[PDB]
RNA sequence: AAAUUGAAGAGUUUGAUCAUGGCUCAGAUUGAACGCUGGCGGCAGGCCUAACACAUGCAAGUCGAACGGUAACAGGAAGAAGCUUGCUUCUUUGCUGACGAGUGGCGGACGGGUGAGUAAUGUCUGGGAAACUGCCUGAUGGAGGGGGAUAACUACUGGAAACGGUAGCUAAUACCGCAUAACGUCGCAAGACCAAAGAGGGGGACCUUCGGGCCUCUUGCCAUCGGAUGUGCCCAGAUGGGAUUAGCUAGUAGGUGGGGUAACGGCUCACCUAGGCGACGAUCCCUAGCUGGUCUGAGAGGAUGACCAGCCACACUGGAACUGAGACACGGUCCAGACUCCUACGGGAGGCAGCAGUGGGGAAUAUUGCACAAUGGGCGCAAGCCUGAUGCAGCCAUGCCGCGUGUAUGAAGAAGGCCUUCGGGUUGUAAAGUACUUUCAGCGGGGAGGAAGGGAGUAAAGUUAAUACCUUUGCUCAUUGACGUUACCCGCAGAAGAAGCACCGGCUAACUCCGUGCCAGCAGCCGCGGUAAUACGGAGGGUGCAAGCGUUAAUCGGAAUUACUGGGCGUAAAGCGCACGCAGGCGGUUUGUUAAGUCAGAUGUGAAAUCCCCGGGCUCAACCUGGGAACUGCAUCUGAUACUGG
C-alpha cells in the first residue's frame, strides 16, 4: 500500500524534481538528474502519445504517493462533483491528510508525513486520526498531540519548511504546532507543472 | 364516463354474440412509426341487431362466456 | 407422521372426516328428496319436503360445514323450483 | 479434441489426467487449447526462472 | 393481524431498525404496506435518533392495527420527550 | 436551487495509395476457476454441474387461566421406630406448586429451500366485479334449557415389529338436538328457518349441603353490518427464437335449460346453432422461471436475472381428496412406482431442492459451531417455552475499500553483479553507517454501546356497594449478552515479523549482453527462429500493477461490423427479368365540425432496496442511513386546435 523504493529513480524518471527530498541537500548533487534512470539512460527518444499521457500521471502519483485504484476513485469523485475536472481532482489531492501535514510542514517531505500521521500523531478537532488518506474539510484544525510534541524531527521539518516557501490557504502556528485548513484551494495556488488535461484524457480513454 | 371503446365489426354469424375489431393506434417502441394494430374482442349483444361493418360502442361486464366479456351500449352505423 | 403434531392432527382429522360424511350424507339425501319430490310433480308434498329440507341446511350452513351462500343458493333453487312447479 | 502442449519440454504420456484450458495455437491446424502446466499431473518446466506463473514454477531460493 | 414492527436493516455489530405497518404473516424485511419511521440504536449525541410519524400510525391503530413491544417502548419514549 | 459534466483509437490485404471489408488488441465487470505469491482489518459473497443419492444430530410447537386426571418431582399433612419426642424418615391424600401421557383450542397453508416445469393458467403495468376473509379492530344486540357418547385408565387380546381389536368405564370451551331471532338467509311479499361456553381473579351483604348459588372486574363464545389486511377471478397492453412448422379446433365458438363453485364462466352435463382461432404468425418444435434490477453503453440499446425484495411453480416420481378461515398441504393422510433399510418371510418403514455434513459428479464453492441477549414469528391473560428464521462466531486474497513492510541523514558515488569505445557507466542515496518513530501482528491493563424491557413491592386515578381484584401512570430494589480475551483508549520493547507477479519487436510504458541455430520454442494479431535473435531460454537494467499479479472462460464496448438515433446498392456483397394488382404504407388544395393521434395542467399510480442530488454516522473509505427528484410508463379528469386522422 506504499512504493518503498529508492525515491530518487521516480525523481530521476520523471526529470523534474518531485519533492522527494527534504532540502537540505541540493537534489541535482544528490542524483545524476541529467540521464534517465537504469542502464539505458543517456538516451530520450521522441516520447509517445500512451508514454506522455502516461508520464503526466505517473508524476502526479509519484508526488502524491496514491496508488492507482485510490487514484482512479480519486478521477471517479473529480469527474463526479461539480465544476472543473482537472481542478476537482487536484482539489481531492489536495485535500488528502498527509498532503496537509506537508503543506503545514509538520513532516519534512511527504512520505515522513505519511509515517507521522499513520504513527498516531495528528489530530483534526482534537481527533485521532490514524490514516494518511483522511479528508480534510474547510475551517477545520489541525494539531500534532502531546506524546508527539516533542519529537525533534517535527521541529527540525518545520525549520526546513519556513526555509521553504509557504501555501498561501492554510494558517499555520507552529508554537503550537497546529493550524487549519481556511480553504480549499485553488487552481491557480498551486503548481503549473502538473498538467491535468492529460490525466483526464487518460483515465477517459 | 364509462371506460367504454369502440370498434368495427367482422363477423356475426353465431347467434348472441359478434366480434369486434378495435383498431388501436399505438406508437412503436422502438422506430417511432405509428403502427395500427386490431384487437378482436367477442362482444355479447342481445336480439342480434348488428352485423357486418357496423361501428359498436363496447364496455366491459362480467364474463358471460369461456372468451365473451364485453356487452354494447350504443351502436351507430349500421349499414356498409 | 414424524411431529407428534402431525400424528394428533392425523386423528383428529379423521374422526372429523367421518362426523362430516355423516352430516354431509344427511344434507345430501335431503335435498335429494325434495329434487325427487319436484320432478315428481306434487306440489303439497314437495312444498312439505321443502319444508322438512330448510332447517337442516340452514343448521349446516350455521354450524359452517358449508357456506352461507351454497345454502342461500339452494333455498333459491328450490324455491324456484317449487314457483315453476 | 487434441490440445497443444507449451513449456519446453515435457512428461505427458497417456493414461493421465490433464486439465485444457482453451486459446488457439495460431500454426498449428486444428488445434484450440493449451495444457495448464503446472496442474495436476503435468508439473512445470525445469530450471525456468521467469515467466514461473505461466508455466507452473515455483520460488527459487 | 397488521402490525406495526421493526424490521433491522443495517449491518454487523450496528442495527437499525425501520418501523414498518406490515402483515403479520409475512417475514422480517419481507412487504409492507407503509414505511412511517425509524429507530437508530446506536445514535450519537447532538442528533436525531428516532423519527415516527404519529398521524400516520394514530390512523392505522384506529384502522386495527396492533402495537409490537419495542415500538411501544418508543411511542412512549417519543410522548414523553414531548 | 441541484439530481448531472457526454463519445479516443491501433495493427493487418498492397511494390505503394485510397476505399469497401472482415480478423485481433487496448476498457469495465464477474457467483468465477487455475498458476506463482501470501501481513492485518472493515463490509459483503460462497455447489452456476446431477431437480444425483443420503449416514448422523437438530429445523414446530404451545396452553393446567378448556378438561378429566397423576407418569416422575417438591411443599403440606396423618401413623411408628433405635426415638436424633423431634425428627433421617416409610405409606395414604391432586390438597397445593406443577406435569410425562391423553381429549380439546390455536399453530403445522407463516418463516426457510430450489428453479426442474411453464413462451403463457405465469410475470409487469393500468383498469373491473360476480366474491370469500381465522387472528386484529368499530358498532348493534344475545349468551337459557338439556342429552348421548368417546379417548386417558381397567381387564382380555392379535402382532416379531409398526399397528391394532374386544368388553367396561369418565369429563370439557369436544359432539348433538331443544328454547330463542333481528336490520340475518329464501321469497316481491305474507310468511318460513337459523346460534352459543365458559374460565380466572377477589370478596362487602343474603348465604352453601362448605363443592358454594350471589356481587364485582378481566378475558373468552354466538348472530349481523362494517373497516383494514390477505386470497380467489376477469379484461387490455407488453413479455424468446423459427415459417426448412399453414392450417388448427368435437366440449371445440356461442345459445337455452339443469347441476356445481366462496364467486362469473363449457366449470360441468342435455339439446340446438356451426362456429371460433390464422400471415397483426394460429398450430407445431427447441430453449426459458418473470419482475424491481445488475453489468456495459455518452445515449438509444445489448447481455443477464448471483446476493437483496415482490410474484409464480415444486417438495423422491405420477395422481386423488380430507381436515381447515387458508392446502388439493416441504418436515400431514391415502394409492401406484424405482431406490435404500428392518423382518420371526406374514409383513413393515423412509424421502435434506430446511441447517450442518457425507458419498458421487465437477475446473469449482465452507463448521455434523454458540445463543434466543436483539428483531420478528407460534402458543400463552402472562411469566415462559419452541424458534438451523435471525444475531454472531469458523473457513476461503471471491470482490470492494483501508492500512502496514519504516522515516531522515548518508558519496568512501564502498564492495559485489552486469555492461563497456577498457576513460568508465550502471546497480545507486540504493545498501553499510548514525539519528528519530512504533501504525498493524505480539505482550499487559481499562473498557463503552448494542438493554429496551421483565420481576417484586409502594403512591395516584379509573372502575367498583368496595380503600379488594385488574388496567394505566410514576416511584426504590437486585437485575437479563452467544458475540467478548468486544469497538475503542492507555502502557511495554525493538526496525524487528511482514513484496510479489506480468511484461520489455509494433500495437503497448519498458534494452543490452550471453546460450543457441527453421532446432528448442514463443504467439492476442502482424509474424519471429536458417551463426551478431532488442520477438525463443538466462542474466543485468527497466516499465506497469501491488497483497495481489496474470492465463482462461463469459458479456458489453471499440463494432457506424444489423445503422431508430446511426450504414449501403453502376464497378467493392447488394435493384426482383419486366409489368398488372388485392391487403398494407403514404397521400394535392379550401372551408366547417369532431377531437382519435399530438401537446399542456391536475389526479391516481409507478412497492421498498438499488441508480443519482444534497445531507448524517462507522476516526477515513467500502458500508449503513435521512430528505429529494427520477421511477423516461399506464389510466382518469380537464383543456388547446397548428399538423395527422375521421
Ligand atoms: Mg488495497
Ligand atoms: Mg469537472
Ligand atoms: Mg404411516
Ligand atoms: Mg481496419
Ligand atoms: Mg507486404
Ligand atoms: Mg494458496
Ligand atoms: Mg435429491
Ligand atoms: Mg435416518
Ligand atoms: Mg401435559
Ligand atoms: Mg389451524
Ligand atoms: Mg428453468
Ligand atoms: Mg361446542
Ligand atoms: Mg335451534
Ligand atoms: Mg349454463
Ligand atoms: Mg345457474
Ligand atoms: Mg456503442
Ligand atoms: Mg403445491
Ligand atoms: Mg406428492
Ligand atoms: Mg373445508
Ligand atoms: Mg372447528
Ligand atoms: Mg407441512
Ligand atoms: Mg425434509
Ligand atoms: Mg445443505
Ligand atoms: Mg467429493
Ligand atoms: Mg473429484
Ligand atoms: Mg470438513
Ligand atoms: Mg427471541
Ligand atoms: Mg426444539
Ligand atoms: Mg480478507
Ligand atoms: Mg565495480
Ligand atoms: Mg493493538
Ligand atoms: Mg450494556
Ligand atoms: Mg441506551
Ligand atoms: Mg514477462
Ligand atoms: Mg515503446
Ligand atoms: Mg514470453
Ligand atoms: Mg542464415
Ligand atoms: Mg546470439
Ligand atoms: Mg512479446
Ligand atoms: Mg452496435
Ligand atoms: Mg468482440
Ligand atoms: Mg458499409
Ligand atoms: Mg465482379
Ligand atoms: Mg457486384
Ligand atoms: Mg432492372
Ligand atoms: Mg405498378
Ligand atoms: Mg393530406
Ligand atoms: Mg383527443
Ligand atoms: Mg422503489
Ligand atoms: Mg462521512
Ligand atoms: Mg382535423
Amino acid at each position: 500500500a506504499r512504493y518503498l523504493g529508492p525515491k530518487l529513480k521516480l525523481s530521476r524518471r520523471e526529470g523534474t524534481d518531485l519533492f522527494l527530498k527534504s532540502g537540505v541537500r541540493a537534489i541535482d548533487t544528490k542524483c545524476k538528474i541529467e540521464q534517465a534512470p537504469g542502464q539505458h539512460g543517456a538516451r530520450k527518444p521522441r516520447l509517445s502519445d500512451y508514454g506522455v499521457q502516461l508520464r503526466e500521471k505517473q508524476k502526479v502519483r509519484r508526488i502524491y504517493g496514491v496508488l492507482e485504484r485510490q487514484f482512479r476513485n480519486y478521477y471517479k469523485e473529480a469527474a463526479r462533483l461539480k465544476g472543473n475536472t482537472g481542478e476537482n481532482l487536484l482539489a481531492l489531492l489536495e485535500g488528502r491528510l498527509d498532503n496537509v501535514v506537508y503543506r503545514m510542514g509538520f513532516g519534512a517531505t511527504r512520505a515522513e508525513a505519511r509515517q507521522l500521521v499513520s504513527h498516531k500523531a495528528i489530530m483534526v478537532n482534537g481527533r485521532v486520526v490514524n490514516i494518511a488518506s483522511y479528508q480534510v474539510s474547510p475551517n477545520d484544525v489541525v494539531s500534532i498531540r502531546e506524546k508527539a510534541k516533542k519529537q525533534s524531527r517535527v521541529k527540525a521539518a518545520l525549520e526546513l519548511a519556513e526555509q521553504r516557501e509557504k501555501p498561501t490557504w492554510l494558517e499555520v502556528d507552529a508554537g503550537k504546532m497546529e493550524g487549519t485548513f481556511k480553504r480549499k484551494p485553488e487552481r491557480s495556488d498551486l503548481s503549473a507543472d502538473i498538467n491535468e488535461h492529460l490525466i483526464v484524457e487518460l483515465y477517459s480513454k | 364516463k364509462i371506460r367504454t371503446l369502440q370498434g368495427r365489426v367482422v363477423s356475426d354469424k353465431m347467434e348472441k354474440s359478434i366480434v369486434v375489431a378495435i383498431e388501436r393506434f399505438v406508437k412503436h417502441p422502438i422506430y417511432g412509426k405509428f403502427i395500427k394494430r386490431t384487437t378482436k374482442l367477442h362482444v355479447h349483444d342481445e336480439n342480434n341487431e348488428c352485423g357486418i361493418g357496423d361501428v359498436v360502442e363496447i364496455r366491459e361486464c362480467r364474463p358471460l362466456s369461456k372468451t365473451k366479456s364485453w356487452t354494447l351500449v350504443r351502436v351507430v352505423e349500421k349499414a356498409v | 407422521a414424524n411431529i407428534k403434531s402431525a400424528k394428533k392432527r392425523a386423528i383428529q382429522s379423521e374422526k372429523a372426516r367421518k362426523h362430516n360424511a355423516s352430516r354431509r350424507s344427511m344434507m345430501r339425501t335431503f335435498i335429494k328428496k325434495v329434487y325427487a319430490a319436484i320432478e315428481a310433480g306434487d306440489k303439497a308434498a314437495a312444498q312439505k319436503a321443502f319444508n322438512e329440507m330448510q332447517p337442516i341446511v340452514d343448521r349446516q350452513a350455521a354450524k359452517g360445514l358449508i357456506h352461507k351462500n351454497k345454502a342461500a343458493r339452494h333455498k333459491a333453487n328450490l324455491t324456484a323450483q317449487i314457483n315453476k312447479l | 479434441v487434441t490440445s497443444y502442449i507449451g513449456g519446453e519440454g515435457h512428461n505427458l504420456q497417456e493414461h493421465s489426467v490433464i486439465l485444457i484450458r482453451g486459446g488457439r495455437v495460431k500454426d498449428l491446424p486444428g488445434v484450440r487449447y493449451h495444457t495448464v502446466r503446472g496442474a495436476l499431473d503435468c508439473s512445470g518446466v525445469k530450471d525456468r526462472k521467469q515467466a514461473r506463473s505461466k508455466y507452473g514454477v515455483k520460488r527459487p531460493k | 393481524m397488521v402490525t406495526i414492527r421493526l424490521a433491522r436493516h443495517g449491518a454487523k455489530k450496528r442495527p437499525f431498525y425501520q418501523v414498518v405497518v406490515a402483515d403479520s404473516r409475512n417475514a422480517r424485511n419481507g412487504r409492507f404496506i407503509e414505511r412511517v419511521g425509524f429507530f437508530n440504536p446506536i445514535a450519537s449525541e447532538k442528533e436525531e435518533g428516532t423519527r415516527l410519524d404519529l398521524d400516520r400510525i394514530a390512523h392505522w391503530v384506529g384502522q386495527g392495527a396492533t402495537i409490537s413491544d419495542r415500538v411501544a417502548a418508543l411511542i412512549k419514549e417519543v410522548n414523553k420527550a414531548a
